[PDB]
């Protein structure tokens, strides 16, 4: 809206969604992003509309996706995804904390921005090197942290359902029988 | 005479540097950025090259695997040429979203500076960009040398009309 | 340092020393002295015809 | 003979066995299949599953299957079981962008070159119906840009941005059978460096590699405007020629003695390699610009039945035009 | 104090092969 481009809230919701899907990305280092945005014109791209107009989107590409890491920009009180992950892993029993550091899986369609894999690693490493192991930068090598994110992130809910129905296709205890609700009306499985 | 070999040398050096390809970043996943602004791998950069005619007019060319940077400094004779050159470059740099191949702020020590990416080499031909740069380096000198005589010729009529009455 | 004798003035044409002459010529443009630039620019055209456009790449990727 | 398909560039092109259908990628996230109905090219099918720029295609003729790889860290294997093409999933385990893909002579494995300093050799498993990969990563320091296969279905050439051209072995014991002895070497475990080249001082990025029909000779082009041929029969020896033209982006053997190249000058060229170890330039093959292509040529392929008997070759590039060239 | 699950043990399920099949998936993916 702050460039001379007026899109109403209701009827143009699905027109700006294509702009978000096509041209948006999360920056690794904010500094180089701003340096390229201020002293260089290689971030501006032209998008065509159904009406035939051509609009230009510039430095707004890497500002919209950063409500996730800094939630206060759109009036949401909290800590952000990177710090909330830290507060969740550092709230369980000590023995199983290593079992969760190594295996973090990303799912859903709102984690397909370019660079979102490569930013959470840096944020967790910095948040775990100034809160838990303050200073003494030698033991981080022994501390292994790994994030798994295959290029099939969107449909991982479906694919899991494609496996669990395949293994347990035959034995008739996994399903809730029709006759169970003819007499009982509830379930315990 | 003397400008023609200079333009010929700049033409020859530009033709050997605009041979670009596509390259995704090998530091952050799925970011396509130029590899001459974002300097993150020494292997992908080429040696800079400078070509000059006298002690105050020279062109610097910096190559890479998917971007070329070309910085040009122009001639200046007296104060009026100096300030008109500065005004003209500031005029062009303000309108940089329409000039697709123009950098917003120049490299220090140089007046004007272009940045050409592989996208601008696929959406346009190759020899016409070099011809555009060669046109750029001479048409500006013509334009400012004309503007000087234009301003000089605007004082005669004003002085004559004021002195005519009384 | 022998580029002064070259300023005072294709020759051998060994097809490998043309690259060395190209390197010296492009390294000599960084320090103009009010007379070397014109003669160096004049020989750049002569050496380009004998060597070729490819030679400019060799000095550019000499590193 | 020039034909202009689209004004946009062509990233990559693939042919089939009868030279009737063609697969193209017009610089987007889609693949178009065209056939020839008489004497005019009309589009046939569209394949769309990627969400990123597509960078490589190849078409296995005997099995009739299309492998596609792109910059979204994905790869798919398209097959035709009904009228509509369908994909099959490939697990690659790379975290950077893929750059090249190629089938093997026996059509049982395929090699993917990527920007994570990896080479992924993928093979099929049917207990749960997908492709599983193995990695070659030991001596590589940068992104790979070219790949090629040996006739004996084991060795693999690779060129990378670290100014080296390497020959590895990709023997997978679950699929392949034991190989014979080659001049390149004897002991061939998986992922073992068999030979390495690239020592010339002022080395540039290698854009294209290729093997000969005999399998005992390798050829590659570099970004310093040089072509080089390495022989391994008499001895492990090299011969490098320093051309006076712009860089070359592709190379392919026509026979045991001649090699054809193309690049940014928009004109294919022919070099000759004598049996005694000498490279000599012969001639161009194309005697606005005074050239049929209006921009750089990105890919060179063979229209005929390849290195056993090659007569015609196809060129495609950024201008959007595809050309067939005949020697006769 | 509490087990790893951080919940009361569910005696109904205690009173009353997926892991075999999942190993091949774990090998192939990772």
């Amino acid at each position: 809206l702050l460039r001379g481009y007026a899109f109403n809230h209701s009827a143009d919701f699905e027109t700006v969604r294509m702009i978000k899907e096509k041209l948006c990305y999360v920056g690794y280092n904010i500094e180089q992003e701003q340096k390229l945005a201020l002293e260089t014109t290689v971030l501006v791209e032209s998008y065509t509309l159904p009406d035939g107009r051509i609009i230009k989107v510039g430095g707004e590409r890497f500002e919209a996706p950063e409500a996730l890491f800094q939630p206060h920009l759109i009036n949401v009180e909290g800590v952000g995804v990177a710090e909330l992950l830290f507060n969740t892993i550092q709230a369980a029993d000590i023995d199983t904390r290593s079992e969760f550091y190594k295996h973090i899986v990303l799912s859903g369609g709102s984690t397909m921005y370019p660079g979102l894999p490569s930013r959470l690693e840096r944020e967790l490493k910095q948040l775990y090197l100034e809160r838990v192991l303050k200073g003494d930068v030698e033991k981080l090598s022994k501390f292994k942290i790994r994030i798994e994110d295959p290029p099939r992130r969107k449909h991982m809910v479906f694919l899991g359902g494609a496996v669990l129905a395949d293994i347990m296709k035959d034995k008739d205890n996994f399903w809730m029988t029709r006759q169970e609700y003819q007499e009982k009306g509830v379930r315990v499985l | 005479a003397t400008l023609r070999p200079y333009l010929s040398a700049v033409r020859a050096t530009l033709q050997a540097a605009l041979c670009l390809e596509n390259f995704s970043s090998q530091v952050v996943e799925r970011h396509n950025k130029p590899e001459v602004e974002v300097r993150s791998s020494k292997e992908l950069l080429l040696q800079p090259v400078t070509i000059s005619r006298n002690e105050k007019e020279k062109v610097l060319i910096e190559g890479s695997i998917n971007s070329v940077r070309v910085s040009i400094a122009v001639k200046q004779a007296d104060e009026i040429e100096k300030i008109l050159c500065h005004k003209f470059m500031r005029f062009m740099m303000m309108r940089a979203e329409n000039f697709f191949i123009l950098r917003r702020k120049p490299v220090e020590g140089y007046d004007i500076s272009f940045l050409i990416t592989n996208f601008h080499t696929e959406q346009m031909y190759k020899h016409k960009l070099v011809d555009f740069v060669i046109h750029f380096m001479e048409e500006i000198d013509k334009e400012i040398s004309e503007m000087k005589l234009s301003v000089n010729a605007r004082a005669r009529i004003v002085a004559e009309e004021f002195l005519k009455n009384f | 340092i022998v580029l002064k004798v070259l300023i005072s003035f294709v020759q051998s044409l060994d097809k490998n020393g043309v690259d060395l002459l190209m390197k010296y010529i492009y390294k000599g443009f960084e320090s103009p002295s009010d007379n070397s630039s014109a003669v160096l620019l004049q020989w750049h055209e002569k050496a380009l015809a004998a060597g070729g456009v490819g030679s400019i790449v060799r000095v550019l990727t000499a590193r | 003979s020039l034909h202009q398909f689209l004004l946009e560039p062509i990233t990559c092109h693939a042919w089939n066995r009868d030279r009737t259908q063609i697969a193209l990628s017009p610089n987007n996230h889609e693949v178009h299949i065209y056939k020839k109905n008489g004497g005019q090219w009309v589009k046939a099918h569209e394949l769309k599953e990627h969400n990123g720029h597509i960078t490589g295609i190849d078409w296995a003729p005997k099995s009739d299957r299309i492998v596609t790889c792109g910059a979204d860290r994905n790869a798919y294997v398209w097959s035709q079981k009904d009228g509509v093409w369908k994909p099959t999933l490939v697990i690659l385990r790379i975290n950077r962008a893929a750059t090249f893909v190629k089938w093997s002579p026996l059509e049982n494995k395929f090699a993917v070159g990527s920007g994570a300093r990896l080479i992924s050799v993928c093979y099929f498993e049917s207990e749960n119906d997908w492709w599983v990969s193995k990695h070659i990563k030991k001596p590589i320091r940068s992104t790979v840009l070219s790949l090629d296969w040996h006739p004996n279905n084991v060795l693999l050439a690779a060129g990378s941005c670290d100014f080296k051209c390497r020959v590895f072995s990709a023997y997978i014991k679950e699929v392949d059978e034991k190989p014979a002895s080659t001049p390149w070497g004897s002991k061939m475990p998986f992922g073992q460096l068999m030979s390495e080249f690239g020592g010339s001082g002022t080395g540039g990025w290698v854009h294209g590699v290729s093997f000969s029909a005999s399998g005992s000779r390798l050829a590659w082009v570099s970004h310093d405007s040089t072509v080089s041929v390495a022989d391994a029969s008499k001895s492990v020896q090299v011969s490098t020629l320093k051309t006076e033209f712009l860089p070359l982006l592709s190379v392919s053997f026509v026979s045991e003695n001649s090699v054809v190249a193309a690049g940014h000058d928009c004109c294919p060229m022919l070099f000759n390699y004598d049996d005694r170890g000498c490279l000599t330039f012969v001639s161009k093959l194309d005697i606005a610009l005074e050239t049929l292509h209006q921009n750089s040529i990105t890919q060179v392929s063979i229209y005929e039945v390849d290195k056993q008997d090659c007569r015609k070759f196809c060129t495609t590039g950024i201008d959007g035009a595809m050309t067939i060239w005949d020697f006769k | 104090q509490l087990p790893v699950t951080r919940t009361k043990i569910d005696w109904n399920k205690i009173l009353s092969a997926l892991m075999e099949v999942m190993q091949k998936r774990s090998k192939a993916i990772h």
